[PDB]
């Protein structure tokens, strides 16, 4: 049968895991559940008492399954993110588990339209630049995109501000500069 | 990570069809799939898949099945279907077969109509074991004086024709398969040898050719080809040995007698390394297997001689290799060398030096040996090995042996005189009788004073000669298998005689 | 059609993911948005709805995410009497500069070998006029020949020279297909063609086709220019009923190629390097080269042994599929006898009394037989001289040094290397004049009379000639 | 193994051919002059 | 404990369980199969699945096929009832004859005897055969390379040395025929019973017979010299005997080991061997040994490939060789049997502190007479001709008739003692029979019996 | 307790992977719960890779590891002489065991 | 450049070698797997690919050349080897020197028993 793809692309085992269940969640278009479920999964498995006993290796696999098949439907559970626990018990993936979570988040991440940003300066901005900043980013994006700026601070590029919408860059800072004359000096 | 975490099915398990009978194609590449399913499938298993190509399951892994195709890989493709037939490969067997060429799985592909055989036989049995066995005492001919005199095979052994390529393997085959028909004609129903040429990984040109041979000889009649041509899979190449050793225990199993060639096994061996490499099994030397021997092994000792109590049947063997350079210590060289009870060996330098069939008796050998001649081959056979050996002791002293003492120099002699003895034409095997009565010429002292470049016309002229006036002794050899006195009288006659009288 | 995207790129390997419709195997696949034409061949389903395919042009630029396009069949070349005269490569397009090669019907380039029914037991001497090759291993009409050598010892001279003669006393369509070799050798072929009358650029009368994939391609246009010359001589075989021609130079070269794909395909490597189905590729593409109840098809491949092994896997497993197999030895080559062509590892299926006649097989079996004992003398000769051997074997070697001279030729096309001109032998000829060396008729003349000659009365000339100003 | 001290090409196989080359040239002239 | 199988890949199959794992070397049974199937476990997964190498085939095995645990190695029937019997690596009779009834089973893995348990001195094995006891003496717990294959006399010399040991020794004989050819295997089955050394009608038989077939998988053909060696330690620590123990062939050990290692997946070492090849041998050959109970003498077939004496497989296995016995076709077509090449046979024990200083004496003059008497043959003086006449008579006087031939041959067999062969050769060295002729010594036994044929 | 014993994952080859003991040394002696010892070879994120000084046959998945906190180490000494030891320093001669006062690595 | 202006150049790679061993350390550590003497499997392609960019040309495209003389280093005088072979099947010829021809006098030492000119006497003045 044919697969839908998420928007974003992971890989790896949680990767696989994680598109299988964007398919089998937009499929029924249940995906706003299955976040949430997903998110109550990973706070709880966790929780320490149960990431050390469904992470043991010397214990059967039938035994965290049962006990997993329990935790999953004393929660109220949808039968997706139930089969899916089920799947992670049956094929030996539960220290996936985050990850597979992760990988779905991020890939929700960007079905709600959420772009990284990334906004490396020498010193912390200033708030109301960083408002028209944030303001003059957005004409970057198409329709339905959404900053999620984290404006990290590097005192080692001396000024300017180094921007990364996504994967798009601007290299502002003035040390890029100073390098660029000092190369053009050189040669 | 793993062949079934696919998203597909981890999407279908996720969402919430029969995965014991059936099974779905997660990949398919150079002739291997690897089926998600079948959950009931055997080792060794046939499958369908939805295309109708057949396949067998070779891989049982935990997650999927690796089941090596019977064909062309483009006729499968991701998500197809896999049905299970429920049994292990087995052919058509019985009488039903001879005179018919079929594939590695006993379809006619000589547009002769269906085989119209009642029994199937599964390709995959074990040999008989220790008990029902007996020892390898009567006489398989070949027709080849070489072979029936210094390198003898006996009915129920496995000799091995081994030798670099072009130099007469499959014509030392074809010889023994054509000399069969004058005790398959008889009435003698315990001479009777039927025939089954197994073709691996040859020409379908070369496997035309031999069949129009054959029948111009008149020798398929008793004759079974299966031939798993070289633009077959891969899988045919490696079952067609098997499928014809079935079909050969067939006969070995009533009471009667079959030689089965297998054309050859190096080409099956080069198919199995390709089948197990492809299923990622650990390679060895020379990238084969680890059970390449276990292969050639299980398909050899399946020819056997039986006992009384088992119907008295035989199955002969005579695997073929081509070895590189002569190197009979390459992988499956040594492996075959191993197992079988001697070998026919075979030379390019004695190729071109005239002396055909090229088979260098030094390093010939069968194990079964003078148990596997009659009385009149051993007593002119011996003599003949014992000057033989003597004359390859001896040979490295030729081109001065005119300066050495008179021993040395009849050494040589007797030596080049059997020599030329053993030359012989193709698509021309001899009687026994004849044979022994050229021998014998050879060996007693008739032809020492004849000129080397004459032998030849000799043999030829004599034999005719024995032929129309000297039926008679001729029978009495035949029926007696043994040289009495009064025969040894009446030769040492006939040979003087004819010697006084030869140009 | 389906279409897919190109999700990995390693060297001439490119993984493409299909949404819907994957794909069979062995599809042909246009990526799109190429200045060029770029056809992959799938050659596995990695499931996933992916396929791994091989690149039939470079790999430059493709980019992941570029869509690709099925083609819905395999790699469809035009076939008919309009590629007569034509250059078309892998994938079927004109590399002459001469234009479109229109014609009314393509064929795919992977098709089902004959069966077994289909064969046909006739077995016809083709003359070539090649003393050593006429008298030694003779082919055979609609056989398969086969030429094998190292580097530099004369392939592509001796199938030149084949080219030639057959190809011109020849009205049936041949075919040449250049597989892994030299372009500037396919230009001199070209115009060597263009020259004698074979390929007319105007008034298209011509009666050889030309496919060229040559050492500068990838290794998947290496792989598969062997099978699109294949299928215009099947078109010629089949949908005509001709008799064919077909000379690939080199075929060793198509299972090079694959083995410069495997282990990117995911296969670990065989023996020296090899792929693990280099029998079965060897096997499905040979057995489609041959000659059916339909039409004859008389196949010269030029067969390249790396460093004069001839136990290599690929010469060792090209050796079974050939009827007429000349092997060049670089020892008779340093010789200067020319073609080098070894008298004693060539062997002809129709090398049979019963087909050629008692007087060509029992002079060609003498041949053979004085120069193996002349192999035998020598070591004689090297511990002890050659002023100590009875006269019968001083007789045996200078017969046999006169027999190796007289089996060298000088070629049409040789005239640059030798100087001398070429000779054209009938096969009556070599025979008379071998016989007559083995009988002894000449003795008296010397070893380097029959050197580089034609027929034996060409040899009493030369010793005539060289009595006179010696 | 036949003609495998020629085939060599060792210091053994270098005087063979110098042996054989020297008899037959001196035979070649021998048989020339007499033509 | 009961498990199932989870996959199966030619002879190797991954076996799951879920309560009690298996340790490595256990055997497991196959369930609803119509013949047994035995698995032997070799890795433990993790996972609770296991590893294992099959003893027969895989064919017909399906995932999910129940699979139950026995609870100890591979054990087979030990006692005197085994004697005559043939039984394959897993201890079932393959000459149905019956069930083979012994009390006792033992398992097939067993460590070497401990330190303290080694004999501190050799000590020679007397076989009654004059060329062997003279030139190359066996150690009793020795292992003996048997060089030489068809035609030489190889099966009647092994069933002389059974009929002689149990004679002189009052030891029983185990042969393991390892990779072996099962018509050569009917072959021989038929010459002991034919000799008298199997009978099959009273419980006089000498040797008990284990058969690893040429046409079973790698593990039973690596695990059927430790099935035979099982036997014969039983005779040994239960019955205090000098048991002898056949193992044909050797090489034939080694590359079943090297096939079920590559089939595991272990990387090969040099010349393709398993990497285990040493430690493999050695576990094999050091419970051939002498205890303080009894011992185990091996003699043990060797092959050579590619006749390269530094291969790793011969070179491994001359490790743990104690003496060599060559049968040569140069002895044999000259008319000498036993067939034992005297000038390459050789022995560890041919030392002085061990056999004494007259038993060396005599063997090296032996010795080196007959290499006088290769150089003068080579040649053709004053004492020279003396020389040839004595050697001769020396290579005369190593013939010896045997009692396995008896029937064949009518000559009756001799088991020579050590003192009596010293001394007829001490005597033949000296000078003592200068004018006895030369065929007085050809096939007799004590040199008595040469001078009562000189008399005629 | 998985600071100081660990659970065999896995044993063959003459490698036993252990889960557990995160506070083993590299090249630390451990001993097995059927009395053998091993040397900690590879110190991995999720595993310790085991040196078995003995036959896998003793070791089986699920067995506990103890560490014996001490770098491999051997009996050292005047008390050797006269003595056979194996490769551990435990005496194979029966004569009873080694009074060594002091180890060395 | 120069061949496609109708100016002839030359080009010598000293050595080609080196070059495989580079790409050798590539391809390794690029994770593609080895093939012959670890070398990828692509090598020849490697040397092909560059070897026939050396052509003379017409005159319709300048009449401009490119010579190439590649130089390959063999261990031991093993011309058998993976590179040499490779490298010797691709080019118009070769020419062979040798240790022994050098120490004997012989310099340049080039063995003319198997130093071969694919192209020959057509590339010669008449006088020479
Ligand atoms: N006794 C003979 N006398 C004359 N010619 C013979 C004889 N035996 C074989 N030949 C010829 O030698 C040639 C090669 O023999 P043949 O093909 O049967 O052996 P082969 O080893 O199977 O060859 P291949 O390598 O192709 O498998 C054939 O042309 C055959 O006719
Ligand atoms: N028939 C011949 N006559 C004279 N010289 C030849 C002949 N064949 C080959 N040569 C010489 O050997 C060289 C190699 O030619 P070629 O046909 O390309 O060999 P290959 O294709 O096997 O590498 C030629 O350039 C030529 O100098
Ligand atoms: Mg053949
Ligand atoms: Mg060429």
């Amino acid at each position: 049968a044919k697969l839908v793809r998420p928007p974003v692309q992971v890989y790896g085992i949680e990767g696989r895991y994680a598109t299988a269940l964007y398919s089998a969640a937009s499929k029924q278009n249940k995906l706003e559940q299955v976040e949430k479920e997903l998110l109550r999964v990973a706070q709880i498995l966790k929780e320490p008492k149960v990431a050390a006993s469904v992470l043991n290796p010397y214990v059967k696999r039938s035994i965290k399954v049962k006990s997993l098949n329990d935790i999953t439907a004393k929660e109220r559970f949808s039968p997706l993110t139930t089969n899916l626990i089920n799947l992670l018990a049956e094929n030996g993936r539960l220290s996936n588990t985050q990850g597979v979570v992760s990988a779905f988040s991020t890939m929700m991440s960007v079905h709600r339209g959420e772009v990284p940003c990334t906004v490396t300066s020498a010193s912390p901005l200033e708030e109301a630049t960083l408002s028209e900043l944030k303001t003059v980013l957005k004409s970057f994006l198409s329709q339905g995109q959404v900053l999620k700026l984290e404006a990290k601070t590097d005192p080692s590029i001396l000024g300017g501000m180094i921007v990364r919408i996504g994967e798009k860059y601007v290299d502002m800072s003035v040390k890029t500069k100073i390098q660029k004359l000092g190369r053009a000096m050189r040669e | 990570t793993g062949t079934a975490e696919m998203s597909s099915i981890l999407e279908e398990r996720i969402l919430g069809v029969d995965l014991e009978e059936t099974g779905r194609v997660l990949s398919i590449g150079d002739g291997i799939a690897r089926v998600h399913g079948l959950r009931n499938v055997q080792a060794e298993e046939m499958v369908e898949f939805s295309s109708g190509l057949k396949g067998m399951s070779l891989n049982l892994e935990p997650d999927n099945v690796g089941v090596v195709v019977f064909g062309n890989d483009k006729l499968i493709k991701e998500g197809d279907i896999v049905k299970r037939t429920g049994a292990i490969v087995d052919v058509p067997v019985g009488e039903e077969l001879l005179g018919r060429v079929v594939d590695a799985l006993g379809n006619a592909i000589d547009g002769k109509g269906p085989i119209g055989s009642k029994t199937r036989r599964r390709v995959g049995l074990k040999a008989p074991g220790i008990i029902p066995r007996i020892s390898v005492r009567e006489p398989m001919q070949t027709g080849i004086k070489a072979v029936d005199s210094l390198v003898p095979i006996g009915r129920g052994q496995r000799e091995l024709i081994i030798g670099d390529r072009q130099t007469g393997k499959t014509s030392i085959a074809i010889d023994t398969i054509i000399n069969q028909k004058r005790f398959n004609d008889g009435s003698d129903e315990k001479k009777k040898l039927y025939c089954i040429y197994v073709a691996i990984g040859q020409k379908r040109s070369t496997v035309a050719q031999l069949v129009k041979r054959l029948t111009d000889a008149d020798a398929m009649k008793y004759t079974i080809v299966v031939s798993a041509t070289a633009s077959d899979a891969a899988p045919l190449q490696y079952l067609a040995p098997y499928s014809g050793c079935s079909m050969g225990e067939y006969f070995r199993d009533n009471g009667k007698h079959a030689l089965i060639i297998y054309d050859d096994l190096s080409k099956q061996a080069v198919a199995y390394r390709q089948m197990s490499l492809l299923l990622r099994r650990p390679p060895g030397r020379e990238a084969y297997p680890g059970d390449v021997f276990y292969l050639h092994s299980r398909l050899l000792e399946r020819a056997a001689k039986m006992n009384d109590a088992f119907g008295g049947g035989s199955l002969t063997a005579l695997p073929v290799i081509e070895t590189q350079a002569g190197d009979v210590s390459a992988y499956i060289p040594t492996n075959v060398i191993s197992i079988t009870d001697g070998q026919i060996f075979l030379e390019t330098e004695l190729f071109y030096k005239g002396i055909r069939p090229a088979i260098n008796v030094g390093l010939s050998v069968s194990r079964v040996g003078s148990a596997a001649q009659t009385r009149a081959m051993k007593q002119v056979a011996g003599t003949m090995k014992l000057e033989l050996a003597q004359y390859r002791e001896v040979a490295a002293f030729a081109q001065f042996g005119s300066d050495l003492d008179a021993a040395t120099q009849q050494l040589l002699s007797r030596g080049v005189r059997l020599t030329e003895l053993l030359k012989q034409g193709q698509y021309s095997p001899m009687a026994i009788e004849e044979q022994v009565a050229v021998i014998y010429a050879g060996v007693r002292g008739y032809l020492d004073k004849l000129e080397p470049s004459k032998i030849t016309k000799f043999e030829n002229a004599f034999l005719s000669h024995v032929v129309s006036q000297h039926q008679a002794l001729l029978g009495t050899i035949r029926a007696d298998g043994k040289i009495s006195e009064q025969s040894d009288a009446k030769l040492k006659e006939i040979v003087t005689n004819f010697l006084a009288g030869f140009e | 059609a389906a279409t897919g995207r190109i999700v990995a790129v390693i060297g001439a390997v490119v993984d493409v993911q299909f949404d819907e419709g994957l794909p069979p195997i062995l599809n042909a696949l246009e990526v799109q948005g190429r200045e060029t034409r770029l056809v992959l061949e799938v050659a596995q389903h990695l499931g996933e709805s992916t396929v791994r395919t091989i690149a039939m042009d470079g790999t430059e630029g493709l980019v992941r995410g570029q869509k690709v396009l099925d083609s819905g069949a395999p790699i469809k070349i035009p076939v008919g009497p309009e590629t007569l005269g034509r250059i078309m490569n892998v994938i079927g397009e004109p590399i002459d500069e001469r234009g479109p090669i229109k014609t009314k019907q393509f064929a795919p380039i992977h098709a089902e070998a004959p069966e077994f029914m289909e064969m046909s037991v006739e077995q016809e001497i083709l003359v070539t006029g090649i003393k050593v090759v006429d008298l030694l291993a003779p082919y055979a009409k609609g056989g398969k020949i086969g030429l094998f050598g190292g580097a530099g010892v004369g392939k592509t001279v001796l199938i030149m020279e084949l080219i030639n003669n057959v190809a011109k006393a020849h009205g049936g369509y041949s075919v040449f297909a250049g597989v892994g070799e030299r372009t500037r050798e396919g230009n001199d072929l070209y115009h060597e063609m263009i020259e004698s009358g074979v390929i007319n650029l105007k008034d298209a009368t011509s009666k050889v086709a030309l496919v060229y994939g040559q050492m500068n391609e990838p290794p998947g246009a290496r792989a598969r220019v062997a099978l699109t010359g294949l299928t215009v001589a099947e078109y010629f075989r089949d949908q005509e009923g001709q008799d064919v021609l077909l000379f690939i130079d080199n075929i060793f070269r198509f299972t090079q190629a694959g083995s410069e794909v495997s282990a990117l395909l995911g296969r670990i490597p065989s023996a020296v390097g090899y792929q693990p189905t280099l029998a079965t590729d060897m096997g499905t593409m040979q057995e489609r080269i041959t000659t059916t109840k339909k039409g004859s098809i008389t196949s010269v491949q030029a067969i390249y042994v790396p460093a004069d092994d001839l136990t290599d896997p690929a010469p060792a497993t090209t050796f079974a599929h050939l009827d007429a197999t000349t092997v060049l030895s670089r020892a008779i080559a340093e010789l200067g006898i020319y073609p080098a062509v070894d008298p004693l590892d060539s062997t002809s299926r129709i090398m049979d009394p019963n087909i050629v006649g008692s007087e060509h097989y029992d002079v060609a079996r003498g041949v053979q037989k004085i120069l193996q004992d002349y192999k035998s003398l020598q070591d004689i000769i090297a511990i002890l001289g050659m002023d100590e051997l009875s006269e019968e074997d001083k007789l045996t070697v200078s017969r046999a040094r006169k027999i190796q001279r007289f089996l060298s030729q000088p070629f049409q096309v040789a005239e640059v290397f030798t100087g001398h001109m070429g000779k054209l032998v009938p096969l009556k000829e070599t025979i008379k004049g071998f016989q007559q060396i083995l009988a002894g008729e000449y003795d008296h003349l010397p070893e380097q009379a029959f050197y580089m000659v034609g027929p034996i009365e060409e040899a009493v000339a030369k010793a005539d000639k060289l009595a006179e100003e010696h | 193994g036949a003609g495998s001290i020629r085939e060599a090409g060792g210091a053994f196989g270098k005087r063979e051919q110098a042996e054989e080359e020297r008899y037959f040239r001196a035979q070649s002239r021998e048989q020339l002059a007499a033509l």
